[PDB]
């Protein structure tokens, strides 16, 4: 145990420590892609430990390291779930990054704010990992804005473009919309069940969860771009190519659909969440792929086919295949 | 209502009744505000008549608070005898006429009805 | 700018016999 | 400064109480809100009545 | 001059600091006029320690 | 409180008496003092207020008001002295005077125990607020906008003083300690109906209430920079003190009389919203933004919930602190280019990038990001709202759609695009400048840390 | 002319005739203090000093202690077969209801 | 802008950095203190019911 | 630290290695490396620290409260008798919401601890999660933000003559 948790929340750690040291304080400017991109790839050896010691034994744990705010009978705590999927999603994506980073240190070579264009790409990140490690619904929701914020500002690096600030506050006009649901689920759960933490959550496992769960569909709807609320995706291209790999491909699009794994213990025995996933998802695979067929920017193209692979993914969530679901993430 | 009280010595500042009461202690609060208008009444003088405002006629300033004082002491003097006149003209009265002010037997809560309005 | 303050077009306004 | 003006100051001096303003102004002033009262107003009496005879699941409800 | 004009110069940075010290020392004598009850409330009557005489003042 | 009150009150003649040349560093570097002094009123204990005397008391709903308070008027200050650099120095230092009298007024109305003394204090604010905006206003619209301060203010509030008096005969005290133990509830007559109103139009049109809000434009707009600071952050607060104070001795008719201003509040900030986006001058935006920020506190207010009570709380003062910032960063662009239109200067990010990180924060706390404060009062009142009937939390979604947008609309269309060609005179954002923004958004962000001491009373 | 008026001052950069300036005060020793009593008693004093003393509170409105009164509790009243908590917040021989 | 930072930096530090180098000096070399029951008949101080020296101090002195 | 039966669990069961394997286990070798350049070096800075704590040793303590009479005794509107019932009211609501939050760190335990045999292995936290719940509902929910003792003891009122009206007209049937 003791080394588990101490390896799981040091990756963490570490990733902000370069955040910190831009106080000016140990700061030298031509080092600092390279000094974030080493950072990114020590994250990712720490990450392997505990990955490691999950998959030999199955170990699993909950860390609730610090006390924040009692509401009554509400006790909000800063705690952090190392599972199966915050395990095998944490070095997979510091994986990806720490290859995006490097090639960001060679595409964004003649960006005079190239500095500052890696403590954005390190504050996703790090929000993206409090996402994934988020064990209440109050963590998680901070991740899940952390992420719009810094995908707004990414999007909108060239910001004298004016089809560029378009874009950016598209993304957030669209994220915004469907964090009306993942407020509906929040005041749900704790009306009904008296708590944000997923343990109780589960526990308590109601049966009535058809409006907790059209909410947590409607967030996942806006994050993940499906069908209705997916335009936002494609105009994200406007961000530098790093950006495009980094949040609206392979980590940042895919947090509606992680959210909704999750919440599988109460998706699993809801038949009518799991028809509308289903349908929502198969529209959008196929409508974004028609997109793709007659698509000439090469970003386009790309960006539509990953709308489609997020439909699949929520169609994997709509037949009950949770985890087949989290594995086409990763893949 | 109290000017025609029983005992009213008519058309006199403070009747000799009034001796029985505490005198106004020097360092009353409400003295001290009194000399303080004073003392604004002083700067006011001098800054409407174009004199530098907190030096010019320090013999003036002093009256100005003198008998703002002298004059606040005996209006304080009179405002408590005549609250003091009423408290005895109302617990004399009470006195005089206990059926109309009857010791209520009064209960506990435990025993009282109040109804409950949830907020819900 | 200068803070404004009224002109004669303003003060006018309250040289009649009535306002 | 003429287009922050007409867009401000110059508006009301231009305003004509008529047909068109006075119906606009109830229909979009008045109408939201009486639409608003009579939505919460049926669902909170509905709520309450449920409440009072023991058919609302309130089994874990104990913050508010 | 040293002391004198220094002095003239920052005699003013005493007012608000004297201020305070006279509002706490104001504070301090409104709570001696309320003591009816000092050592005297059921939560937290008790016996003075011996040499003590007030609970709080 | 008389270690506050006195303080406060030689601030005066240390400005009278102070070197001409020294009457700003004097009153900012002793009003910080007493600033520092507040934080021994944060002895609060879990069942008793802290109860000073007859007069005042002070529990966790006015200690971080009082903070608050004390707080903005060192800022004030440095927000003012560029502007009145011309000023003649007898002037200036009857503006500074109006500023203390107005904190004075303030920390006395905060921690009055008796309601009428609450009252007498409540409505002293307003002098000293009518003579910044008329007096040390720039345009002549400041004259038309104090007089629709003044009589909006009172029209509602001389029905409260009779109401309170007549309290006051029936109760037999006004003593707030008093009314938690003597309250009785509250029959439903025609009678009490407007008793009802008169207890809350007051506090109603302070907030303000839409449709009793049109005086907030035309004050928050026309005031100098400290006028419209300490309107937005403080003085819209005397409303949502109010009516949290005096909410106590309405029972249970606030069940039905809620209901019109609900759907006002509701309704309204989502109309108020709206008219940020379509907003043309930088300063009115702002002050469109506050009423719907103040919409939410009115509903909690109403719904007298343990969850809504925290998450007003909250929201006062997340609000206070962010309306002072985007209004002292909405100056810094007036001082520059004299015009309070929002399109005339565009781009500012390539001329002043470090005021643009700024703006970029106070944006951010505007439409609530996570984990800020601002988002733990907006939480709260979207929570307790939900409980109250599910439907509202439509309009709550909604309006952080539309907050959303017009917080950043406001932040692309000043910082972003192309700068204006004709505009020459950008020069270097001044250390007061950058100072003034980071003593508003520091402390916004650290209490976050520890959230549980402005979250009131019912915390 | 229409009345004698002056006509408006153009505006004055602070940083002209003081490059080094704070935008406090024209005069740059005034200037200078300006900043030193800001910078000191707002971050170094009210915000350094008040965050700590405000992280320090003394168990701020008893949270702390009802924590450890409620482990007292529920220690003693499971250690005796009684309910960790009865519906009853006032016991029903000291009501007496009406009818 | 530099100049700014350097100066919010700066006296940020200068008592920043004592009060964490008295923090630590305080936790290290004196310790919070350990619950204890009330001996018989002993009336305890309103600042002998905190824990952290520092909190006991503000008590104490302030409150 | 804490007490045991506050915050019980139950005594753990950990599988002996097995391995059926030539390949070293690099997790034990990692563990290894652990203990020797972290546990060991923050073990010795912790028992310099002990030292200098066991030289300076003092006490707090946990504040008693005695009862006070409650406001079903307390004479209408003697403020000074209401005060000391509602302050100790107070106090006691405050307590039953750390109850309460015991009660729930029990449960959230449980389900984590049993992995995917918590619908059955927590059916005891479960079922007191349930009794303390409805009883602190049954106390404080529905009372407002103005709440008070005079308003919790209204409500218990009305829900005791609820229960001795269900009862006479259940014992005449
Ligand atoms: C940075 C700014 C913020 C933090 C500033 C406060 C600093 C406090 C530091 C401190 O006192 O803790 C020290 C710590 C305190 O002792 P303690 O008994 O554990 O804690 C006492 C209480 O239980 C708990 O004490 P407490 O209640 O006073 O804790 C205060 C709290 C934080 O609260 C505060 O201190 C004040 C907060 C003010 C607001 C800060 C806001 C700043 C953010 C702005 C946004 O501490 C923190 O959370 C900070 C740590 C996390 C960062 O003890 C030590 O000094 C050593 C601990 C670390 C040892 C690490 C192991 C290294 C050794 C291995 C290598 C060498 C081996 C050689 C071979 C072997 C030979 C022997
Ligand atoms: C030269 C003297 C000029 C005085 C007459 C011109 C001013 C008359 C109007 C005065 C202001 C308006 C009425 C004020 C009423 C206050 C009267 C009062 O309360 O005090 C009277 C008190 C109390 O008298 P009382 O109790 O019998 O009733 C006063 C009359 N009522 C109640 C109707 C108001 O009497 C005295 O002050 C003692 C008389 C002293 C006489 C000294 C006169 C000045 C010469 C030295
Ligand atoms: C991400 C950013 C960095 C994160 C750092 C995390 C670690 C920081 C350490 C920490 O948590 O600090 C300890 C605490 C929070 O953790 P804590 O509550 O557990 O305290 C730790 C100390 N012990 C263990 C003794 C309890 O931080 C604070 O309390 C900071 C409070 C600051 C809020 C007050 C600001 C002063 C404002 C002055 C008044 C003027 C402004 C106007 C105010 C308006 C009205 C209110
Ligand atoms: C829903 C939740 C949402 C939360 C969002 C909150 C947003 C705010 C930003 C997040 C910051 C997270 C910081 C977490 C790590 C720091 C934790 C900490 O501050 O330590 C405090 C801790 C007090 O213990 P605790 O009981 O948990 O606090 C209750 C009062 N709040 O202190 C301790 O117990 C021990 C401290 C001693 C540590 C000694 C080590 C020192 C090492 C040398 C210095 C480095
Ligand atoms: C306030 C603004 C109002 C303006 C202020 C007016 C100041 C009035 C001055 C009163 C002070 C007089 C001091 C003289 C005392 C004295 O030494 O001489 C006594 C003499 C009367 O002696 P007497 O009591 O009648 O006979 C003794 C036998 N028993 O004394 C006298 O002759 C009595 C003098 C007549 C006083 C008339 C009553 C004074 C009250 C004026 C109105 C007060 C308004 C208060 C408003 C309340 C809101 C603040
Ligand atoms: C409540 C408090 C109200 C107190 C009223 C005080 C009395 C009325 C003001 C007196 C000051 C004045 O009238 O003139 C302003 C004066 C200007 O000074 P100067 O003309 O140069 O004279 C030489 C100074 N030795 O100023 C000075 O230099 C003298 C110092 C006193 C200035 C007092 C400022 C009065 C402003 C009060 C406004 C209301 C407060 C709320
Ligand atoms: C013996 C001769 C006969 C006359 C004697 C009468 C004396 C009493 C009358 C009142 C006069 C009080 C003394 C006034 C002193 C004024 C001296 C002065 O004007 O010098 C100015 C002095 C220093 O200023 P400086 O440094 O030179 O220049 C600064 C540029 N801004 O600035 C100062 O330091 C002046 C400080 C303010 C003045 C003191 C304020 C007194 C407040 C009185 C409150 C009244 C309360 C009454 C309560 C009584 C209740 C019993
Ligand atoms: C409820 C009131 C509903 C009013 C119904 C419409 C009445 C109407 O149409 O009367 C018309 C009359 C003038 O008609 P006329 O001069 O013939 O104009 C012809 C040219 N089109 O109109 C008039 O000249 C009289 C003016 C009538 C005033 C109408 C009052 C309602 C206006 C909307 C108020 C908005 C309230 C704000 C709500 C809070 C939120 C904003
Ligand atoms: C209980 C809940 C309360 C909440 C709801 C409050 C509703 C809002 C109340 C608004 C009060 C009226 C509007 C006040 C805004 C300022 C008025 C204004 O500025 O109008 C300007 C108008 C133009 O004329 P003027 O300014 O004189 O020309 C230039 C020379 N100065 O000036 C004029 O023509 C003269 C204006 C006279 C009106 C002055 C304000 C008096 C308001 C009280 C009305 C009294 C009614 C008494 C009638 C009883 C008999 C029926
Ligand atoms: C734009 C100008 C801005 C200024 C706004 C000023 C607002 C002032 C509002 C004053 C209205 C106060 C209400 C006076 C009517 C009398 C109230 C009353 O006693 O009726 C009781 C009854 C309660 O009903 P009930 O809940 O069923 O009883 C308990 C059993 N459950 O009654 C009920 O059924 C409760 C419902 C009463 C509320 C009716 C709401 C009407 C529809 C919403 C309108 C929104 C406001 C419109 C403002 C437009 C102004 C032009
Ligand atoms: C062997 C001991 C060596 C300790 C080295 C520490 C040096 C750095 C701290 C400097 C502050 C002075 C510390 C002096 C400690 C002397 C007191 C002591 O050692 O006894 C333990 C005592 C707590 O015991 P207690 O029972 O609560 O009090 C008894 C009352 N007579 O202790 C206390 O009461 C705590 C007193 C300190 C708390 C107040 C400090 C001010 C609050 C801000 C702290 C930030 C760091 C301070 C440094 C300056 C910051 C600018």
């Amino acid at each position: 145990m003791n080394m588990f948790s101490s390896l799981s929340l040091v990756t963490l750690l570490l990733l902000t420590m370069p955040i910190m040291m831009m106080s000016f304080n140990t700061y030298k400017p031509s080092n600092y892609p390279l000094y974030v991109k080493t950072a990114i790839s020590y994250a990712f050896i720490t990450s392997m430990i505990p990955t490691m010691m999950f998959i030999h034994s199955g170990q699993e744990l909950i860390i609730s390291n610090w006390h924040w705010l009692t509401i009554q009978t509400l006790k909000l705590s800063l705690s952090f779930k190392m599972d199966y999927f915050s395990m095998m999603f944490i070095p997979v994506a510091l994986f990806v990054t720490w290859s995006i980073m490097e090639f960001s240190m060679w595409y964004m070579y003649s960006d005079p704010n190239i500095n500052k264009f890696f403590k954005y790409l390190l504050l996703f990140l790090i929000t993206m990992l409090i996402l994934v490690t988020a064990n209440n619904l109050f963590q998680l929701f901070i991740g899940w804005e952390g992420v719009g914020i810094m995908s707004f500002l990414l999007i909108g690096w060239w910001y004298g473009r004016a089809d560029a600030n378009t874009a950016a506050l598209q993304a957030i006009l669209y994220n915004r919309i469907g964090d009306i649901g993942f407020i509906l689920a929040m005041a749900w759960f704790l009306t009904n069940l008296n708590t944000w933490d997923l343990q109780q959550i589960f526990m308590l496992n109601p049966s009535d969860s058809n409006m907790p769960l059209i909410g947590l569909a409607l967030a996942a709807t806006g994050k993940s771009a499906q069908f209705g609320l997916h335009p936002w995706l494609p105009s994200a291209m406007e961000g530098p190519t790093p950006v495009s790999a980094l949040l609206h491909s392979s980590t940042m699009v895919v947090a509606g659909i992680f959210l909704l794994i999750r919440f599988y213990p109460l998706t699993e025995n809801n038949k009518y969440i799991q028809s509308i996933t289903l349908c929502l998802g198969a529209i959008t695979t196929l409508f974004t792929a028609m997109c793709a067929l007659t698509q000439n920017d090469i970003k386009k193209i790309i960006a539509f086919s990953t709308s489609s692979q997020l439909g699949l993914m929520m169609v994997t969530i709509g037949i009950n295949q949770p985890y087949l679901a989290f594995l086409h993430i990763c893949t | 209502m109290m000017t025609g009280r029983q005992g009213r010595a008519t058309f006199q500042f403070l009747p000799d009744e009034a001796r029985s009461l505490p005198p106004p202690k020097l360092t009353d609060p409400r003295l001290a505000f009194v000399g303080f208008l004073g003392y604004c009444s002083g700067l006011i003088d001098n800054a409407i008549r174009r004199r530098p405002v907190l030096l010019a006629g320090l013999h003036r300033q002093l009256l100005y608070i003198t008998s703002f004082v002298f004059v606040g002491y005996y209006l304080l003097k009179r405002q408590d005898y005549m609250y003091a006149v009423r408290d005895h003209d109302m617990f004399s009265y009470i006195k005089s006429h206990p059926e109309d002010f009857p010791e209520k037997d009064k209960k506990t809560y435990g025993e009282v009805f109040e109804e409950f309005h949830p907020v819900r | 700018a200068r803070q404004w303050q009224p002109d004669v077009e303003w003060a006018e306004q309250y040289g009649g016999a009535v306002m | 400064v003429r287009w922050t003006y007409a867009r401000s100051a110059n508006i009301y001096p231009n305003f004509r109480p008529n047909t068109k303003t006075s119906l606009l102004g109830a229909l979009f002033g008045i109408g939201p809100l009486v639409f608003w009262y009579y939505v919460f107003k049926t669902d909170r009496d509905r709520k309450e009545k449920l409440i009072q005879e023991g058919k609302l699941d309130r089994t874990f409800n104990i913050s508010y | 001059m040293n002391l004198l004009q220094v002095v003239r110069d920052h005699w003013v940075h005493v007012l608000v600091p004297m201020g305070f010290v006279f509002g706490y020392y104001l504070d301090r004598k409104n709570d001696e006029k309320l003591t009816a009850f000092r050592n005297k409330s059921l939560l937290y009557k008790r016996e003075l320690k011996p040499n003590e005489e007030v609970t709080w003042k | 409180m008389l270690k506050y009150i006195i303080p406060t009150i030689m601030l005066m003649p240390l400005t009278w008496l102070s070197k001409n040349n020294m009457i700003w560093v004097n009153s900012t570097a002793h009003s910080l003092l007493i600033s520092f002094t507040s934080l021994l009123l944060m002895n609060q204990f879990g069942d008793n207020s802290l109860n000073f005397s007859l007069l005042f008391f002070s529990d966790s709903l006015s200690t971080p008001l009082l903070i608050l308070t004390m707080w903005l008027l060192p800022l004030m200050l440095m927000a003012s002295q560029h502007h009145l650099s011309k000023e003649n120095l007898t002037r200036k230092k009857l503006f500074i005077t109006m500023l203390i009298s107005l904190q004075l007024f303030l920390i006395m109305t905060f921690t009055a125990m008796e309601l009428i003394l609450f009252y007498i204090l409540f409505e002293a604010t307003l002098v000293p607020t009518l003579i910044i905006i008329t007096r040390w206003g720039n345009q002549t619209e400041r004259l038309n906008a104090g007089l629709y301060f003044l009589f909006y203010t009172l029209a509602g509030s001389l029905p409260l003083l009779v109401a309170l008096i007549y309290i006051q005969n029936t109760v037999g005290s006004l003593n707030f300690l008093m009314l938690q133990y003597w309250v009785q509830p509250v029959h439903n007559s025609w009678s009490n109906v407007f008793m009802w109103l008169a207890c809350m139009m007051a506090f109603m049109v302070k907030m303000p209430l839409y449709g009793l809000h049109l005086w907030l434009p035309k004050a928050h707009v026309e005031a100098p920079i400290a006028g419209s600071m300490v309107l937005a952050a403080v003085l819209l607060k005397l409303g949502g003190y109010g009516m949290l104070r005096i909410t106590l001795i309405l029972n249970p008719m606030t069940d039905f009389m809620a209901y019109p201003f609900i759907m006002l509040s509701l309704w309204g900030m989502i109309m108020t919203s709206s008219i940020c986006l379509r907003q043309t001058d930088l300063k009115s935006l702002i002050a469109y933004s506050s009423v719907s920020h103040m919409a939410l506190v009115i509903v909690a207010i109403l719904i007298q919930t343990p969850w809504s009570y925290m998450g007003a709380t909250a929201l006062m003062i997340a609000h206070g602190l962010t309306s002072s910032m985007l209004f002292c960063l909405a100056n810094s662009n007036y001082e520059r280019i004299h015009s309070r239109t929002m399109i005339l200067a565009r781009g500012l990010q390539t001329l002043l990038p470090l005021m643009a990180t700024w703006w970029l924060l106070a944006s951010l706390t505007n439409l609530a990001l996570p984990p800020t404060i601002n988002l733990i009062g907006e939480l709260f009142v979207v929570m307790s709202t939900f409980s109250w009937s599910n439907i509202t939390i439509i309009l709550m979604g909604v309006n952080m759609v539309i907050t959303a947008l017009y917080s950043l609309y406001m932040l692309i269309m000043t910082q972003r695009g192309k700068y204006t060609y004709h505009i020459n005179n950008i020069s270097p954002s001044f250390t007061r400048e950058n100072a003034l923004m980071s003593l508003h958004i520091l402390p916004l962000l650290l209490l976050t840390l520890n959230p549980k001491i402005i979250l009131g009373p019912l915390y | 002319l229409r009345w004698q008026e002056d006509p408006e001052p153009e505006d004055e950069n602070l940083y002209e005739k003081n490059p080094d300036s704070h935008g406090y005060d024209k005069d740059p020793a005034v200037d200078i203090w300006n900043m030193r009593v800001v910078f000191f008693f707002g971050f170094s004093i009210v915000l350094v000093l008040g965050s700590t003393f405000v992280a320090y509170l003394p168990d701020y409105r008893m949270q702390e202690w009802a924590r450890r009164e409620a482990e007292r509790l529920v220690k003693y009243r499971e250690a005796h077969g009684l309910p960790i908590m009865e519906s009853n917040c006032f016991d029903p021989s000291k009501i007496q209801l009406p009818e | 802008d530099k100049r700014f930072l350097k100066l919010l930096r700066f006296y940020i530090l200068l008592t920043g950095i004592p009060v964490a180098i008295g923090i630590t000096l305080i936790n290290v070399f004196i310790g919070e203190a350990e619950l204890a029951e009330i001996p018989e008949g002993y009336v305890p101080e309103h600042w002998e019911y905190f824990k952290h020296p520092i909190s006991r101090w503000i008590a104490r002195t302030f409150f | 630290s804490w007490d045991k039966d506050v915050y019980p669990e139950p005594p753990r069961r950990t599988p002996a290695p097995s391995p059926q394997t030539s390949l070293p286990n690099p997790i034990t070798y990692l563990t290894k490396a652990f203990d020797l350049l972290v546990d060991r070096p923050v073990t010795l800075v912790r028992e310099f620290i002990e030292r200098q704590h066991a030289k300076n040793k003092y006490y707090y303590y946990h504040r008693e409260f005695r009862r006070v009479p409650d406001i079903t005794e307390c004479q209408e509107k003697d403020v000074l008798c209401m005060f000391e019932a509602e302050m100790q009211w107070r106090r006691d609501y405050k307590v039953d919401q750390e109850i309460v939050n015991i009660i729930q760190e029990r449960l959230k335990a449980c389900q984590q601890r049993e992995g995917e045999s918590h619908r059955q292995n927590c059916a005891k936290e479960l079922e007191q999660f349930t009794q303390v719940v409805k009883a602190y509902q049954d106390r404080y929910h529905d009372l407002g933000a103005h709440y008070s003792a005079r308003k919790c003891l209204a409500k218990q009122k009305q829900r005791m003559l609820a229960e001795r009206k269900a009862a006479k007209e259940a014992a005449a049937a």
